[PDB]
């Protein structure tokens, strides 16, 4: 019966599929680890596909994947137990030490660039003919943290140029120097941006960038990953 | 209240930008068109350019061809009648040739005819608008994912307008134009096959269709709960993973036992979506050429 | 064992209950309170369905059916043969879903991510309390509700819509496949993209967002945007399950006559209901 056939073959080539997908998304992150970074004994029964290479853009290499898995950082947590499958406690203080919550990966030191070979992210007075088009401004705005103190002034919006949108607000704090805040971890109000994730006391720690002008890759990971970790680590300093 | 990015808090402008070139003929792009503050509430506030070749205006043409015969016949069935067509808007109907026309082009206009015109203006504009969606995709260089996943919608659209009427003998199994009518049609099919429930294909495609709607709430709310640390920007993500791939890596990873990367995500995301058409098409191309009742069938192939 | 990123991850902290009483791991699951209440409520609804499969009397999946409380019982209790298993599964049911979700919002608060992957969940949630709870007090009977078996809910699914004519005529129900069409439509589109960017013809460079704003830009002269199109999907999404629970939830209870007659309001307007012609005329 040609129907009994066709549901046949589709339940065969639906299996084909779903091992195809899987092996497709081992590609980062295996093979799989003890907790102490040698490889785990049991692989699931998956084998790692062949590897592919993507070619980057403006002279940037190739990534191949799977390839050699490096953290290309230091961990700074430590057992909490005596087997496997516990929390692993901060050593040091888990927002500077970029653990957690305030994780970060080690992502090249370079800025992502537009299709033309220009920064993706600029500040918006480094951007020519672009303004703040919709919505309150939020240049010169007060920043108030999670204590309910004043933590600096907003001085510029960092944009991404080719989609046009605000992907950072850059914050003045008391000593002269700036901080990047991300665009989504900030409330912009009538009289006041609110940041919920960091009290004022936090915003000095946030990680500086080398160029006022552009960010990294990798400067981008060590900003979000802090302030997201303000989440859990600010929490005794938050009110209600 | 914390932010959610659901919708912008300040949406910035800069120059119109005109896009990549790479072997794009730029004489046939358009000019850029307005830009909607209430489209950048949620998306980009830029409309155009768009692109406009002999292939996109074969399409265009066909298209309102298609649409512009079906709205010539309701305005016949409403006397030419202002209100009657407001207010039958949804009743009306340009219906296929009857039975015994078979697969004829004989049929008189107003009884068939007008039927297989606008069709055949509705399957130019449908196929040449597939060779767009592969020709712009050349153009840039980039793969052609688009078009297969586009043929995969074409394949449903053609069985039941096309293939299925062929194979049974007749024009008049295909679809008919009108809002209510081809909800009577889709009814009545299933009544005439002994119900679609008991068809495999048809709970596969329902599988599937329930399965989008799982996979991208999954998916675009991953991608917003961690657009904090850019995670939106997944060709770069690909090329370098960040913290906001690892974090929903490992919100999947902890809540369900397995994940996927930035990239194989969206392999789930294509096949997912392609394969509610695709068992949909094979569903329905079964039912009466092979298979008279699925009820009857799922007696004996159950 | 774990993922070559992830024990920088692993750190104390994110519950809602339970301190770091359950804060550990099963493989690469993990745990929290909510994690042992979903694995309870999980284990015995499945423990009461593998029951009432022998007071029924068979093993074949294909066959085994919970059925709810016969119409007569109202919104009482009853017998575990006569529908009291059901009710009690379909509690079970609930605290595993409710529970799943509140073990999510812990593995966001671990993970320093946003609630939205729960916030979507819980609209699945409330479709299924739709069914089985909603609708069924607002309209007199437990029995109104749909049984639990792989075929005969799909019986339930025609007899309730056949009740009032085809259902296909429900305007709730319209908008509702409306988003469901539109998401799978935008799920092809938003996976092919990002793929043809990042696997573009043989030998190419990876595309850019910028292609991709190109691409679509050319192809229908709009392009939604990288932020935009993860929006879209959790709102067409989010909207089809809405409009799904409205359509069933309107549907017996201030609307019960065939649904095909509601849109005679349109028709019988009062400056064209009598102008003769047309098919309503
Ligand atoms: C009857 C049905 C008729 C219906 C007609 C509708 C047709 C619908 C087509 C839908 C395809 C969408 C997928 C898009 C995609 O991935 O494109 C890849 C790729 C992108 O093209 P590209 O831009 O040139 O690639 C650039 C990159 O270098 C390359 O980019 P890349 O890396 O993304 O591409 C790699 C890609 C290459 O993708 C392909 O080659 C696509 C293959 C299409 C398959 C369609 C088959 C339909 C299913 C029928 C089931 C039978 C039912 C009866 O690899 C895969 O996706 C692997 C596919 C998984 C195969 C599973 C095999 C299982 C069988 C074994 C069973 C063993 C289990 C034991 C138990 O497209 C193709 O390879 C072309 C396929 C076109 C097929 C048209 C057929 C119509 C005639
Ligand atoms: C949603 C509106 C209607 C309805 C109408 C239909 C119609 C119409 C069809 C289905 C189909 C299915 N429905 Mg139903 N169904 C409803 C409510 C439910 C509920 C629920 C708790 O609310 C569940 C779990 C299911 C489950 C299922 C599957 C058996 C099947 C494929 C779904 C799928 O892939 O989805 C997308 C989800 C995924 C891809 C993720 C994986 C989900 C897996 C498959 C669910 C397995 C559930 C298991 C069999 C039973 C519970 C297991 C317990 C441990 C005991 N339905 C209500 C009553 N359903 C189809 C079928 O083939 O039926 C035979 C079909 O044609
Ligand atoms: C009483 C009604 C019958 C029934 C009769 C049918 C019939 C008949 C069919 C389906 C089919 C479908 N059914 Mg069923 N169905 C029933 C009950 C259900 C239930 C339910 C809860 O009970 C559900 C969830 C479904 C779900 C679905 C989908 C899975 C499937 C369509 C996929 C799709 O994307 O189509 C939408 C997508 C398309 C139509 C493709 C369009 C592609 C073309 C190329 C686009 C051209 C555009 C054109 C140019 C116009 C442009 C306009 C401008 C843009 C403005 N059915 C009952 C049993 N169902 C189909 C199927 O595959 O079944 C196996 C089908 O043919
Ligand atoms: C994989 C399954 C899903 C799928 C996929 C899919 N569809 C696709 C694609 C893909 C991958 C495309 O590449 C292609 C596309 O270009 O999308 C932007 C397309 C597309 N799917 C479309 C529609 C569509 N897809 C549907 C469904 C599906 N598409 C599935 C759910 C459905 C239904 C019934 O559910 C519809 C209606 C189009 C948007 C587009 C194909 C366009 C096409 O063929 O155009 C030819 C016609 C013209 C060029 C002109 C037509 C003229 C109009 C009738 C004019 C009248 C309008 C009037 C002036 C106003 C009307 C009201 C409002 C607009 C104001
Ligand atoms: C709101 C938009 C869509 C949505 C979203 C969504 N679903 C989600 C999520 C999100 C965002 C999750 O985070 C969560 C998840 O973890 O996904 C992997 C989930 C999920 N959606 C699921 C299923 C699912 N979603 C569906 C649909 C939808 N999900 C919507 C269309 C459907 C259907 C029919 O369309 C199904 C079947 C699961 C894979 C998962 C939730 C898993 C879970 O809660 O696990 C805890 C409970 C158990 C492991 C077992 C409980 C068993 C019971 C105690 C006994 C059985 C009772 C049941 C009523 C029997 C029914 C019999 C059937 C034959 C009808
Ligand atoms: C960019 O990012 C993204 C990723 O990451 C990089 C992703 O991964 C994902 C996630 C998406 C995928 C991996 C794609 C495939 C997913 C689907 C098609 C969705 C359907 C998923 C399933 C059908 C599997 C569901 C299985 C479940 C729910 C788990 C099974 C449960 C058990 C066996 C045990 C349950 C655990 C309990 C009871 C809790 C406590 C544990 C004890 C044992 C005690 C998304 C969305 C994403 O956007
Ligand atoms: C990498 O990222 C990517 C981007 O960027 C880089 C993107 O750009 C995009 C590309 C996406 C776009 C450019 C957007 C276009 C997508 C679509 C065509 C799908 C969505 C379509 C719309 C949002 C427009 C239509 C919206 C409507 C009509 C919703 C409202 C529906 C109704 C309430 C009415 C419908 C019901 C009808 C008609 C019946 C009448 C009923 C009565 C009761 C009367 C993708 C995919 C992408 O991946
Ligand atoms: C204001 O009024 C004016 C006149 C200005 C208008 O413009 C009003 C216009 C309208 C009111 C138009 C309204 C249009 C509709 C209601 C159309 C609705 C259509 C549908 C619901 C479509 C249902 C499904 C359609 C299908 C399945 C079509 C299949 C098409 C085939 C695949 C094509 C096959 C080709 C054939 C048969 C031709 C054969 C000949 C060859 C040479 C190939
Ligand atoms: C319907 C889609 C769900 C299919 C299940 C996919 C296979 C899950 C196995 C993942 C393997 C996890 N592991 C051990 C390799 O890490
Ligand atoms: C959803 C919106 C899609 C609409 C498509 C808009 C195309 C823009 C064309 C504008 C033409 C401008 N100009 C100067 C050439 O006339
Ligand atoms: C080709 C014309 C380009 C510029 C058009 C600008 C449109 C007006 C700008 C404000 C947008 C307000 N609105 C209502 C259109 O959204
Ligand atoms: C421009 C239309 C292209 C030809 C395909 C459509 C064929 C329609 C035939 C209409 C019937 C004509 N006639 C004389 C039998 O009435
Ligand atoms: C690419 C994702 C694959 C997910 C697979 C979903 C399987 C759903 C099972 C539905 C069963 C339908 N049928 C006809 C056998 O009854
Ligand atoms: C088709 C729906 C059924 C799929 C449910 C099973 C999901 C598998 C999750 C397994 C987790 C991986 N593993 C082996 C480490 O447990
Ligand atoms: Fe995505
Ligand atoms: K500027």
């Amino acid at each position: 019966d040609l129907a009994s056939l066709a549901i046949y073959s589709f339940w065969i080539f639906l299996a084909g599929l779903i091992y195809y997908l899987q092996t497709e998304n081992m590609r980062e992150g295996y093979p799989l680890e003890n907790e102490d970074g040698t490889p785990a004994a049991n692989q699931g029964p998956f084998p790692l596909p062949k590897p592919k290479t993507f070619i980057l853009p403006h002279g940037r290499g190739t990534l191949t994947v799977p390839g050699p898995e490096s953290e290309d950082r230091p961990i700074a947590l430590a057992r909490t137990a005596v087997s496997e499958g516990f929390p692993h406690a901060p050593t040091g203080d888990p927002m500077k030490d970029g653990v957690g919550p305030a994780s970060w990966v080690a992502r090249r030191d370079l800025p992502e660039l537009d299709g033309h070979g220009h920064n993706k992210i600029k500040p918006m007075k480094a951007a020519a003919g672009f303004h703040v088009s919709a919505g309150k401004n939020p240049i010169g705005l007060p920043v108030r943290g999670c204590d309910l103190e004043i933590a600096g002034k907003v001085v510029d919006i960092w944009v991404d140029i080719p989609e046009q949108m605000a992907r950072f607000l850059e914050v003045e704090l008391k000593d002269g120097s700036t901080r990047l805040l991300p665009m989504q971890m900030v409330k912009v109000q009538s009289n006041r941006v609110h940041v919920n994730a960091l009290s004022s006391d936090l915003f000095a720690g946030i990680p500086t960038i080398k160029s006022p002008t552009e960010v990294t890759l990798l400067e981008e990971d060590k900003i979000c990953g802090y302030v997201a970790g303000g989440l859990m680590y600010a929490a005794p300093k938050r009110k209600s | 209240a914390e932010y959610q990015n659901i919708f912008t808090q300040v949406q910035v402008r800069g120059p119109a930008d005109l896009g990549m070139t790479e072997d794009v003929n730029l004489a046939n792009r358009s000019g850029v068109g307005p830009f909607s503050t209430l489209l950048g509430w949620f998306g980009n506030a830029q409309l155009g350019p768009i692109y406009l070749g002999s292939l996109g205006v074969l399409s265009l043409f066909s298209g309102l061809m298609w649409f512009f015969t079906i709205g010539i016949w309701f305005w016949y069935q409403a006397g030419w009648n202002p209100a009657v067509f407001l207010r039958d808007l949804f009743f009306f109907s340009l219906e296929p040739p009857a039975p015994e026309y078979g697969l004829s082009f004989a049929a008189p206009l107003k009884e068939g005819g007008l039927w297989l015109i606008a069709s055949f203006f509705m399957f130019v504009a449908v196929w040449s608008w597939w060779g767009r969606t592969y020709l712009r995709a050349q153009a840039l260089g980039m793969g052609k994912h688009t078009a297969w996943a586009f043929l995969s919608a074409i394949w449903l659209w053609m069985v039941l307008g096309f293939i299925r009427p062929i194979l049974m003998g007749s024009w008049s199994e295909a679809v008919p134009y009108g809002i209510f009518s081809h909800l009577d049609w889709t009814n009545n099919f299933s009544l005439v096959h002994g119900n679609l429930f008991y068809n495999p294909f048809h709970g596969l495609s329902i599988a599937f269709l329930y399965g989008s709607a799982l996979l991208f709430a999954m998916h675009g709310a991953t991608i917003l709960a961690v657009s904090r640390f850019g995670g939106e920007r997944e060709l770069e993500q690909i090329a370098d993973r960040g913290t906001a791939a690892e974090r929903a890596a490992l919100f999947w990873r902890w809540t369900m036992g397995f994940n996927a990367t930035m990239e194989g995500i969206h392999r789930w995301a294509i096949w997912m979506a392609v394969l509610v058409t695709l068992t949909g098409g094979i569903g329905i191309l079964l039912s009466g050429t092979v298979v008279d009742n699925w009820y009857v069938w799922g007696q004996n192939h159950g | 064992a774990l993922l070559s990123f992830e024990r920088k991850y692993r750190v104390p902290g994110g519950t809602l209950v339970g301190g770091n009483l359950f804060d550990f791991w099963v493989g690469p699951f993990y745990v929290g309170f909510f994690g042992v209440c979903t694995f309870f409520f999980a284990a015995l609804g499945i423990i009461l369905i593998a029951w009432s499969a022998v007071l029924q009397g068979t093993w074949n999946p294909q066959l085994i059916s919970v059925y709810p409380p016969a119409l007569e019982y109202g919104l009482g209790g009853a017998p575990l043969a006569k529908g009291g298993l059901w009710q009690i599964i379909t509690i079970c049911a609930t605290g595993a879903f409710v529970c799943w979700a509140l073990r999510e919002v812990e593995i966001c608060r671990k993970l320093g991510i946003g609630y939205h992957i729960p916030f979507a969940f819980a609209f699945a949630i409330l479709a299924y309390l739709t069914l089985v709870l909603f609708r069924p007090v607002m309209m007199g009977a437990w029995g109104y509700a749909f049984p639990y078996g792989i075929w005969t809910h799909l019986d339930w699914v025609s007899n309730t819509g056949y009740t009032y004519g085809n259902f296909h005529y429900n305007p709730a129900h319209m908008i509702a496949i409306t988003f469901f069409f539109t998401n799978a439509l935008a799920l092809a589109l938003h996976g092919a993209l990002v793929l043809s960017a990042a696997n573009p013809e043989k030998g190419k460079e990876m595309r850019t967002p910028d292609h991709e704003d190109t691409f679509f830009r050319d192809l229908v002269g709009y392009s939604i945007g990288t932020l935009g199109i993860h929006r879209l999907g959790l709102l067409l999404s989010l909207s089809a399950v809405f409009f799904s629970a409205l359509c069933m939830i309107i549907t017996g209870t201030i609307w019960f006559d065939q649904w095909v007659d509601w849109w005679q309001w349109w028709v019988k307007l009062p400056w064209w209901a009598n102008i003769p012609g047309g098919i309503n005329g």
